[PDB]
């Protein structure tokens, strides 16, 4: 299945069918976070998806072709996390992002607490464009999880 | 082996649950792609 849309990343190695993460299929390319698949090949029905690009530091990976997501957060507007939690239906959560101030520049941050198996869920702008993926971040004082808005580069 | 199942369309839904904060955090990214608070 090469259909555009959000997908669940599942495994049968652990007990029963465990959801390890989430991903985005766009323009025949599957996008997810490196820590979800570890760069391993994926199965899509009878078909198979092989990795094409990846980077452990950016914590990203693309399958069947190059990274296709090029939209970016404008720094002002509210965004929407399209969260796909294990065993649960896909749900849109609207929020105004925070900031991850780093030594190499700033990046948006979404402060939504979700289980680890939700890593790879897309973050969308008002046009419905994927501005990044949720699932690589940090845990703060009150135990709340804050993810970065991880976006790759498009050639 | 890992596999994929479709979860839905990528669209902005009007009148969705509006929740969450906007924190401004000082963070560091190591060589293993891990973030940590500064
Ligand atoms: O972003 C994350 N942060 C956890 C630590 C991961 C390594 O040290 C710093 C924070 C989790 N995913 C993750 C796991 C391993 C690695 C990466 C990211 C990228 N490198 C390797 C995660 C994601 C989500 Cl959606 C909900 C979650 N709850 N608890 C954890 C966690």
């Amino acid at each position: 299945e090469t259909t555009d849309g959000v997908y669940r990343v599942m495994t049968r190695r652990l007990l029963g069918s465990t959801q390890v993460g989430v991903g985005v299929m766009q323009e025949g390319v599957f996008h997810t976070m490196w820590h979800v698949t570890k760069g391993a090949a994926l199965r899509s029905g009878e078909g198979r998806l092989d990795p094409y690009w990846g980077d452990v530091k950016q914590d990203l990976v693309s399958y069947c072709g190059p990274w296709k997501l090029d939209a970016a957060w404008d720094g002002l507007s509210e965004v929407q996390l399209l969260a796909v939690p294990p065993g649960e239906r896909a749900k849109n959560i609207q929020t105004l992002p925070g900031i991850f101030k780093t030594k190499d520049g700033d990046i948006g941050a979404v402060a939504l607490d979700y289980p680890a198996g939700t890593s790879g869920s897309p973050i969308l702008d008002k046009c419905g464009r994927v501005i990044g993926l949720y699932g690589n971040g940090v845990v703060i004082k009150n135990g709340s999880y804050v993810s970065a808005i991880t976006q790759g580069k498009r050639e | 082996d890992m596999y994929i199942e479709r979860a839905g369309d990528i669209t902005w839904e009007k009148d969705a649950e509006v929740t969450g904060n906007s924190p401004r955090l000082d963070v560091a990214l190591d060589e293993s792609g891990d973030f940590s608070l500064v």
